[PDB]
C-alpha cells in the first residue's frame, strides 16, 4: 500500500529522522512502476498455469 | 542473498526499531510481510536488474 509508505515517511520526518526518505521513495517509485507491475501480474499467471499443471498430476 | 532485498529489508527494520506507534508497528509489519513474499521477490529482483 502507497498509504502505508507515506504515512511512514511523514512519521519519519515528524521524528527528525530522514535516513529513509530516499529508501522509501524508492521503493514507492518501484511498486508504481509500470514494468513492475507487468511483472507481477504475468509471473502470477504463470503461477496460476503451473498450479493447474501439479494438479492435473493427481 | 539479493543486496537489494537485503537492503530493503534492512531499511524497514530500521523503521521498525525506531517508530514506536500502534499504527507504524502494524504498518512496518505489513511491509516486511511484503519484502518477506516470494512472488514480491521475483518481480523486484527482475525489474532490479532490468533497469
Amino acid at each position: 500500500v502507497l498509504q502505508v509508505l507515506d504515512r511512514l515517511k511523514m512519521k519519519l520526518q515528524e521524528k527528525g529522522d530522514t535516513s529513509q526518505n530516499e529508501k522509501l521513495s524508492m521503493f514507492y517509485e518501484t511498486l508504481k512502476s509500470p514494468l513492475f507491475n507487468q511483472i507481477l501480474t504475468l509471473q502470477q499467471s504463470i503461477k496460476q498455469l503451473k498450479g493447474q499443471l501439479n494438479h492435473i498430476l493427481e | 542473498q539479493d543486496p537489494d532485498v537485503e537492503d530493503l529489508f534492512s531499511s524497514l527494520k530500521h523503521i521498525q526499531h525506531t517508530l514506536v506507534d500502534s499504527q507504524s508497528q502494524e504498518d512496518i509489519s505489513l511491509l516486511l510481510q511484503l519484502v518477506q513474499n516470494r512472488d514480491f521477490q521475483n518481480a523486484f529482483k527482475i525489474h532490479n536488474a532490468v533497469t
